[PDB]
């Protein structure tokens, strides 16, 4: 995350960390409920082995609510393609179910027509990870959020080089240093409705990280509500 | 602006429009409340809240 402030104790519960083999982070998730975290589909690439850890802000300390957990399964949308990122949304059953605590929560899944008319009609999402702080920097050792203005569709489309898909939405700044960044992928784009979180994006892509003239590129959760549902009832 | 469009219809969280009246329901984990607007949890560590 570029700009952006560090996530406070209890503020950013739903965050997910997906650690190698070396037990560092590589992308985010989020938790959707005790068995389930939802990613992209593009980070199953990133790392031959990995499993998820929660309740972490501080990748430097042991702050007492950090759980570790294995997959079981990877759910990846068959129709993920690397060619442009279309369907970058995968789920993950964890092996043994995660013990909600400080610092380890769900965010919601909210229902699609009211998510869309509600949700991304508001002015801001909220995007979270342990990304990187600057384009060419070294992962953030601190988890992050950041307020991302919901973005024109016709605006994001004419400020991309590539196609932006129907599974796809844009949120950010034109010109302003902030944005998500690389390690941020598969993070939490949730959107705040009456002091309720509701998840309505994954950390997808950007052409660089906080550019003059980009956005970045989330996949539209609305459009997967019932594939996440079937998902998670197996 | 009406029903859904006004205010969410007064609900906390989903909003429907059925037979041209407001109808809320809520994310699991979460029961309407007896004025059929609001949303409580059921249980511990609710999806979507903050903790602590
Ligand atoms: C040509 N096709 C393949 C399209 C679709 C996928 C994709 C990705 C990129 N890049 C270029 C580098 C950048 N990597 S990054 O680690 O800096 C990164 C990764 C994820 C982000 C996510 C957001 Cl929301 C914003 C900025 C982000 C930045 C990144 O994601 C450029 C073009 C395309
Ligand atoms: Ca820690
Ligand atoms: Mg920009």
């Amino acid at each position: 995350i570029v700009g952006g402030q560090e996530c406070k104790d209890g503020e950013c519960p739903w965050q997910a960390l997906l650690i190698n083999e070396e037990n560092e982070g590589f992308c985010g998730g989020t938790i959707l409920s005790e068995f389930y975290i939802l990613t992209a589909a593009h980070c199953l690439y990133q790392a031959k082995r990995f499993k998820v850890r929660v309740g972490d802000r501080n990748t430097e300390q042991e702050e007492g609510g950090e759980a570790v957990h294995e997959v079981e399964v990877v759910i990846k949308h068959n129709r993920f393609t690397k060619e442009t990122y279309d369907f970058d949304i995968a789920v993950l059953r964890l092996k043994t179910p995660i013990t909600f605590r400080m610092n380890v929560a769900p965010a919601c899944l909210p229902e699609r027509d009211w998510a869309e008319s509600t949700l991304m009609t508001q002015k801001t999402g909220i995007v979270s990870g342990f990304g990187r702080t600057h384009e060419k920097g070294r992962q953030s050792t601190r988890l992050k959020m950041l307020e991302v203005p919901y973005v024109d569709r016709n605006s994001c489309k004419l400020s991309s080089s590539f196609i932006i898909t129907q599974n796809m939405f844009c949120a950010g700044y034109d010109t302003k240093q902030e944005d998500a960044c690389q390690g941020d992928s598969g993070g939490p784009h949730v959107t705040r409705f009456k002091d309720t979180y509701f998840v309505t994006g994954i950390v997808s892509w950007g052409e660089g990280c906080a550019r003059k003239g980009k956005y970045g590129i989330y996949t539209k959760v609305t459009a997967f509500l019932k594939w996440i549902d079937r998902s998670m009832k197996t | 602006r009406k029903l859904c469009s006004l205010d969410n219809g007064d609900c906390d969280q989903f909003c429907h429009e059925e037979q041209n009246s407001v109808v809320c329901s809520c994310a699991r984990g979460y029961t309407l409340a007896d004025n059929g607007k609001a949303c409580i949890p059921t249980g511990p560590y609710p999806c979507g809240k903050q903790t602590l």
